[PDB]
RNA sequence: GACCAGGCG
């Protein structure tokens, strides 16, 4: 009965809300020579967070050029 | 004095069958799907309406003018 | 812990002259009249010696080999 | 010092400052959150 | 031009628009040409532009207006200030303000903890202080305690003495003897003290033994002059018109006094509305309630936000809270009520009554995993298949 | 401000979508430019704040004049897409042309823009009043006529010229803002931001080279205004013992809500507030707009009166639940007092300002006072939170369909038509359905010229 | 004429398609992630998905 | 050591743990008071011996009749019938007391 | 960053030396406050503490400041008349870029400031996969054992409230516990697989 | 009329909240987020933290004694460890940052 | 993994 109940139950502790894969968290400081859609982002955590892309005819040239740089340079 | 004089209610009115039936095929709805008032309430006592029949409501609002809300009587 | 060698604001050096401002001062002398005669005219060098510690030397006792 | 009520409670009463805490219980130096009031600190003068 | 002109060109370019439009269009065309002589090509552009502004601020179809109006409604509520004066002015009335008011409000309580009514005056008795003051005295309930200068017990002698301020007695409408001939007709007989300024209250009960206070109470606390509930009336003036304010609700009886303007009159209690004047003015009044109680704090919040609400509390013709045994404990779903609160009880009874869930909401989707029906969920779209790159 | 972020540690998330169709729905429903309205109240949310109105203020002031370099400068730190000055307007000593920050600010407005309104800061209102007479009579002034008359108080935009007028919060600010309103609803969302940032680095350029501060000789008044304080104070705090006194002997009718002795403290309550409100006019009176404080209180940017009025004048009486101070011992707030007193000092009255310090007493009453700020922030967000939980567990499942109607899941119509009119609160004119005199003096404007 | 989740839907319909073998309709600069060509066929005119509407 | 270290916490297990002092009320002293939702008259004290605390309440309602609260007895016994418990059974023995 | 009178802050930008103003009396400021954060919170102890501190460096003695028995600020606003600067505790400065001095004087004075151990060194934080759960094979919990951070409920209803259904698929269920089930049609329980 | 002389006003404040200099010309708030503040800066805690042996520990490696203080930190021991330092401070709204 | 205590917005 514990374990269907409550703020740590299985409804509203779980179903309802649930721990994420991709994401990131760090303090903020104003910067104010970037337009109001864009955000400045770490170096660490751009190097960390991943998009996966699907190669087509248009894009094999950049991708085989990141391939090359391997994980610890910055486009990698 | 009639309950309609009132400020905070507006004149309500019964509908006849061929308007019941124009308003709901309208909307496509059955008689399940509106609003419901109880038979025993003072605007319905006023009317004088049966269980089943549709009480069409002419309501005065900032928004709009005038707005129509509809209801269906149950005891 | 010790005397730092620069004034942080100017980069004067300030780190030679503490002690003899310490002695003159604990010798009776008018304060001001010893920071003008070091020769440090701006505020910003005379904080550096107003107002330090010297604790590096009750922290020499315990040693961590 | 430490007050033994419940920390989720409002406690409207208790949280309050006093007239007799003068001298006894610094009026400043108090947490932010809910525990506001019922953390307290002596004062410099006070005397078990 | 001619106004005839200008109305029939409004009803012949803009039929589609709203009443109010309609009609706000037609009255500033006539204000605004008055003073400018307008030629018709300008009026034909303007309701041209006014059709294509209100043709663009529609609603797309699938939007989800539900939660925007919860959260617009929710979250103004986390900056919300108190001020509580408690001013001992009769023109300031005691009366609940605030967060606790909009709680009071949505859950729907069965009697407010501040009940009061506004009454209104009719044609006569509006512009006089008099007239109003007796008007408020025949509403008033009076008490015998209410009236009394001062009073004495006498448990050596288990009797009761009662003095009165004559400045009540004798315009409380009753008088001195008028009190002891109706307890001649009402309660038990009486000891018949009558004395004027002196009365003896001094029950059966109240013999030279024992038993005081058991029925001298009572006889204080006599219901006369005036109806029951209310236990104040205040007289005030809001610019060329007398108003009434009272303690407590009595509307049912407060409409039958002679004098009070029943077009007008209202009070705060919203079931006493529902009861009296049916389910159509408790929508009216709760909107208006939570209007004026949200202004009075400085926020700002659309109309349109607060009409779903009202409109979704009084579906099934009464009103009923939103909440645990409210408008959440009539929805179908067994899992977006177990999801809520007292699970295990909504889960043992959907077991017991062999409940089916249709999976037609939004938090059992949410549960499962599959889309939800609320926004881009909805829309469904074809292809063509036979394409060649052109 | 939609954030409700402030840069002294706070902290935040970041997601990102993964799937092609999640990215998508991110870049067409979830832009930051398409937010600038909000749906509460149909009004902009994203906009100035802070230096963003003190810069404007200090660029569109009356008198304010600009060399060349810093023209050229500012215009090229904005980013503003311009190959040629315009025309100068005045030359000072030795012939060096000068630039009006009213044209300079020109250069950033759409070139059809056209709207009038007053601000914050109009003191005389007999001299806005001509200039609506001189636009009400000829609905396109000569733009002479219009800078012979110009002031602070009316703003006036003619064709994208800004005629007359200051930027103030009801410029551009949240909540308030009117040309923004204008902008988002005529010409379209990337307008909007490109008109906001260059405002912003605008602005941020104008008060960085400006010079902007403040001191501790901004709340210095002159001893006459010090001595009228004294008096009023003096004043206010003898016409109280009378009362006192009358409660002692009788001899006071009370007020039929409560008993003798709510009435003398409502009475007193009421004196001392209208002696601090008292106090705090002369002070606002003899500080000119000069000073920066009251440039940056006047203007929105930042505090307001009140804040003046404490830090220059007496805090005023403190008071906990709308009741003057009683907690204690028996009969009196400190030990420091006779038990048995009700003199306006005696229970929370300060006499004293901020900067003229505050004596023990006032310490502990202020200490008094303050402590219900913090409990109430503590105690209030519980059942706030509690009750928009319920709300959004109550209201989540209905929509909107293609009839526009609202319907339950079920199927029941709970809306024969959304509002009553079928208007989205964002896409309202402040709530109203449709704004048709903005429409007809728009399109007057347009044709007849 | 179409509402804006309808325009979402059918960007993202389109941008899956691309990632997977589907030709481009249009000549795009080389470097483009797919979702941005979905934007520009949208923007061009040319997508043929259609929405079906009650 | 530091000389500067003022004392008074434990060592446990190469911790250190310091004792905070609780604000409770006083061990034996009678408090008054009065609730709205009757017109009781409830008077309180809290009995301490070798760590054991006892509640006992006496206070009168609308009866008029003395009650008296006392742990383990659900019933509020009447004020006379637990005075005489205790003897002095005789009527002026407890107007006398 | 922080003082004892209750401001506290964040470091914002790092300067180099030559593009900070400098006072015509040859100072250059070693932090710069916005003026914006003082009429509202009223703390005019901190103005007063840096017209002490300014008069004590250049008098080469300690000012005390104990409450209600300090030395009142009439009689420090008069010595640093003496001594040569200005009693408002302003200064004339130049501007380090233009290289010409700015249009008003400028408050500028010695503050005690401290630093708290909140560093941002030790709250950065980034996950893309790692250890799950047990029991329900979703990501663990805490920065020190590479956990997620939460989706919380508001967070879906504020996704709901968008409308972006795609969005709450991915981020509640696909970057989340995933599985596929074998179930029997015909009554409805869960088959099993050998 | 009086029965007793307070000693010294200054004194009913606590520990860390007498660290505020000028603590009567603050708001209430501000004095407490200061107080409560005071207990978290970086200073040299104690003299012998290079042989104790703790979890987490911070030194600052120029400590300095403040210029404008109160007779009370003296007289207690504060100057002895110290935590903070002075900065020439101007108050100027800069390019945003 | 669950508890306890203390902090941050
Ligand atoms: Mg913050
Ligand atoms: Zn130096
Ligand atoms: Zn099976």
């Amino acid at each position: 009965a514990q374990r269907l109940k409550g703020k740590e139950g299985r409804f509203r502790g779980n179903l309802s809300g649930k721990r994420v894969n991709f994401s990131a968290r760090t303090v903020i400081s104003p910067d104010p020579m970037i337009s109001i859609n864009e955000v400045g982002v770490p170096v660490e955590v751009a190097m960390e967070l991943t998009v996966p892309e699907k190669v087509t005819e248009f894009n094999i040239e950049r991708l085989r050029k990141m391939v090359l740089n391997g994980p610890d340079k910055y486009p990698g | 004095f009639s309950i309609f004089d009132h400020v905070l209610v507006p004149e309500h009115r019964v509908l006849s069958e061929e308007e019941k039936k124009a308003l709901l095929e309208k909307y496509k709805i059955t008689l399940a799907q509106l609003p419901q008032i109880k038979a025993s309430d003072p605007a319905v006592k006023a009317l004088g309406a049966k269980p089943g029949d549709v009480i069409e409501i002419k309501r005065k609002s900032p928004t709009a003018g005038v707005y129509y809300y509809y209801r269906v009587v149950v005891e | 812990m010790i005397v730092p060698v620069r004034c942080f604001t100017c980069g004067k050096v300030i780190g030679d002259k503490y002690y003899e401002f310490k002695r003159r001062v604990e010798a009776g002398e008018d304060p001001e009249k010893v920071l003008d005669d070091l020769g440090l005219e701006r505020y910003c060098c005379r904080r550096m010696l107003l107002s330090h510690v010297e604790l590096i030397d009750d922290i020499m006792h315990y040693r961590v080999y | 010092v430490t007050s033994p009520l419940d920390r989720e409670q409002p406690h409207f009463e208790a949280r309050d400052l006093h007239g007799t805490h003068w001298g006894r219980i610094c009026p400043t130096e108090t947490p932010e959150g809910p525990n506001c009031g019922l953390v307290k600190n002596l004062a410099l003068m006070a005397q078990i | 031009v001619s106004l005839s002109t200008i109305k029939s060109l409004i009803e012949k370019k803009g039929a589609n628009l709203p009443e109010n439009v309609k009609s706000e269009l037609y009255e500033k065309l006539k204000k605004y040409n008055e003073k400018y002589k307008l030629t018709k090509a300008e009026i034909e552009a303007i309701i041209d532009d006014v059709v294509k502004e209100y043709e663009r601020a529609l609603v797309e179809p699938g939007e989800p207006v539900g939660t925007v109006a919860a959260q617009s409604i929710g979250e103004p509520s986390t900056q919300m200030t108190l001020n509580t004066f408690h001013y001992a002015g009769v023109a300031e009335i005691n009366v609940t303000l605030g967060l606790p008011r909009i709680i009071e409000i949505v859950d729907a309580r069965k009697n407010p903890s501040t009940p009061m009514m506004t009454v209104y005056l009719d044609e006569e008795h509006r512009y006089d202080r008099a007239k109003a003051e007796e008007v408020a005295r025949r509403i008033e309930g009076t008490t015998l305690e209410n009236l009394a200068r001062s009073t004495t017990l006498d448990l050596i002698n288990f009797e009761f003495i009662v003095e009165i301020d004559p400045e009540r007695l004798e315009r409380s409408g009753l008088t001195m003897e008028k009190v002891v001939k109706k307890l001649e007709s009402s309660f038990k007989s009486a000891e018949f003290e009558v004395d004027g300024y002196t009365l003896i209250v001094r029950p059966k009960k109240a013999d030279k033994i024992s038993d005081l206070r058991r029925f001298a109470e009572k006889i204080k606390k006599h219901r006369l002059k005036g109806l029951s509930g209310v236990g104040k009336t205040i007289v005030r003036k809001e610019g060329d018109e007398y108003v009434i304010y009272t303690e407590g609700s009595n509307f049912k009886q407060v409409l039958k006094v002679p004098g009070v303007d029943p077009t007008r009159t209202r009070t705060n209690n919203i079931h006493e509305i529902a009861e009296v004047l049916g389910i159509e003015a408790a929508r009216n009044a709760i909107i208006d309630e939570i209007v004026s109680t949200m202004q009075e704090q400085g926020l700002e919040v659309d109309i349109r936000h607060i009409m779903l609400v009202a409109d979704m509390m009084t579906l099934d013709g009464i009103v009923r809270p939103i909440g645990r045994h409210g408008v959440v404990g009539e929805k179908s779903s067994v899992l977006a009520r177990a999801a809520f609160e007292i699970t295990v009880q909504h889960l043992f009874e959907a077991a017991e009554k062999g409940e089916v869930d249709n999976l037609n909401g939004v938090i059992e989707n949410v549960l499962i995993g599959q889309p939800v029906p609320v926004g881009t969920g909805m829309v469904k779209l074809t292809m063509k298949l036979p394409l060649r790159p052109q | 401000p939609p954030y409700n972020a402030d840069f002294d540690g706070d902290e935040m998330n970041l997601h990102v979508p993964q799937t092609e169709e999640a990215q998508a729905e991110a870049r067409i429903l979830m832009e930051v430019q398409n937010h600038i309205i909000s749906p509460r109240y149909g009004g902009p949310i994203i906009g100035g704040i802070q230096d963003h109105i003190s810069g404007g203020y200090l660029l569109t002031r009356e008198g304010a004049y600009f060399t060349r370099d810093e023209v050229e400068q500012m215009l090229m730190f904005a980013g503003v897409d311009i190959t040629e000055l315009p025309e100068p307007d005045k030359y000072d000593e030795n012939g060096n042309p000068l630039w009006s920050g009213k044209t300079i600010f020109s250069l950033l407005l759409p070139e059809d823009l056209t709207v009038w309104y007053r601000n914050k800061l109009c003191d005389e209102p007999e001299r806005c009043e001509a200039l609506e007479k001189l636009i009400e009579e000829k609905l396109m002034p000569d733009p002479e006529e219009v800078r012979k008359l110009a002031y602070d108080g009316f703003v006036y935009i003619q064709n994208g010229k800004l005629l007359s007028g200051a930027i103030d919060k009801k410029a551009y600010g949240r909540e308030d803002g009117i040309i923004l309103d204008l902008i988002v609803r005529e010409y379209g969302v990337e307008r909007a931001r490109q008109f906001l940032d260059q405002v912003t680095k605008l602005t941020i350029w104008v008060i960085t080279h400006k010079g902007f501060t403040t001191g501790i000789d901004d709340e210095d008044l002159p001893e006459e205004a010090r001595d009228r304080i004294r008096e009023i104070i003096r004043e206010a705090e003898e016409r109280v013992n009378k009362l006192i006194e009358a409660y002692k002997r009788g001899e006071l009718e009370p007020l039929p809500g409560k008993s003798l002795e709510d009435t003398l403290e409502s009475l007193i309550m009421a004196v001392l507030a209208e002696a601090r409100d008292n106090a705090g006019a002369v002070a606002e009176k003899y500080l000119g707009m000069d000073n920066h404080t009251v440039i940056m209180a006047k203007t929105g940017a930042r505090g307001k009166i009140l804040n003046i009025t404490q830090m220059a004048a007496l805090l005023g009486q403190q008071s906990i639940r709308g009741k003057r101070l009683y907690r204690g011992f028996r009969g009196r707030v400190l030990s420091h007092f006779k038990p048995g007193d009700l003199g306006a000092r005696a229970k929370g009255f300060v006499v004293n300002s901020y900067k003229s310090g505050l004596t023990p007493q006032e310490y502990f009453f202020h200490a008094m006072g303050g402590r219900e700020g913090l409990v109430d922030t503590a105690v209030r967000t519980a059942q706030s939170g509690y009750m928009q939980r319920r709300l959004i567990n109550a209201l989540q499942d209905l929509k909107v369909e293609y009839d526009g109607t609202v319907r339950s899941p079920e199927g029941i119509i709970v809306q024969f038509k959304y509002g009553e009119d079928g208007v989205d609160p964002m896409k309202s004119w402040r709530g109203k359905t449709v704004d048709v005199d903005r429409i007809i003096v728009r399109t007057l404007l347009k044709m007849r010229g | 004429k179409y509402t804006r989740f309808e325009k979402a839907r059918i960007i993202g319909a389109r941008a899956l398609q691309i990632s997977m073998g589907a030709p481009v309709l249009i000549d795009v600069p080389p470097g483009i992630t797919p979702l941005e060509a979905a934007i520009l066929e949208f923007e061009k005119g040319v997508i043929p998905i259609t929405v079906i509407r009650p | 050591e530091d000389p500067k270290d003022p004392g008074g916490y434990f060592i446990i297990n190469g911790s250190e743990r310091v004792i905070v002092s609780i604000e409770d009320i006083a061990p034996n002293r009678t408090l008054v008071e009065k609730d709205e939702r009757q017109e009781k008259y409830i008077a309180k004290v809290f009995s301490y011996r070798h760590g054991y605390r006892a509640l006992v309440a006496v206070e009168r309602r609308k009866d008029g009749i003395l009650y008296v609260d006392i742990p383990n007895v659900p019933k509020p016994v009447k004020f006379v019938y637990v005075m005489r418990a205790l003897g002095l059974e005789r009527d002026k023995d407890i107007v006398e007391a | 960053f922080a003082s004892r009178h209750g401001q506290k802050g964040v470091i914002g930008l790092i300067v180099p030396q030559e593009d900070m103003p400098w006072t015509e009396s040859g100072i250059v400021p070693d932090l710069i406050v916005n003026p914006h954060g003082i009429p509202s919170r009223m703390t005019v102890g901190q103005l007063i503490e840096a017209i002490g501190g300014k008069v004590a460096s250049l008098k080469g003695r300690r000012v005390d400041g104990t409450a209600f028995i300090g030395e009142p600020e009439e009689k420090l606003r008069k010595e640093l008349e003496e001594l040569g600067f200005k009693h408002t505790g302003r200064e004339i400065m130049y501007d380090g870029i233009t290289g010409k001095r700015l249009e008003a004087d400028i408050f500028i004075g010695v503050i005690y400031y401290q630093r708290l151990h909140h560093m941002v060194a030790d709250k950065i934080h980034a996950r893309s996969r790692g250890p799950v759960q047990v029991l329900t094979k979703q990501p663990t919990e805490g920065r020190a054992r590479e956990g997620g951070l939460r989706f919380g409920e508001m967070e879906r209803d504020v996704l709901v409230g968008h409308g972006a259904a795609m969005l709450l698929i991915e981020r509640l269920l696909e970057e989340s516990d995933k599985t596929e089930v074998w179930v029997c049609e015909n009554c409805g329980h869960i088959a099993l697989e050998d | 009329e009086h029965t007793h002389l307070e000693l010294m006003p200054a004194a009913i404040l606590g520990l860390p909240a007498s660290l505020v200099p000028y603590p009567e010309h603050n708001a209430a708030p501000r004095n407490t987020y200061g107080a409560g503040m005071a207990k978290q800066s970086l200073g040299l805690g104690w003299a012998n933290f290079r042989i104790r042996v703790d979890t987490r520990g911070h030194l600052l490696h120029y400590p300095q004694i403040p210029l404008v203080n109160s007779r009370i930190m003296k007289a207690v021991g504060y100057e002895d460890r110290p935590a903070g330092q002075n900065f020439v401070v101007a108050v100027l709204a800069y390019q945003g940052y």
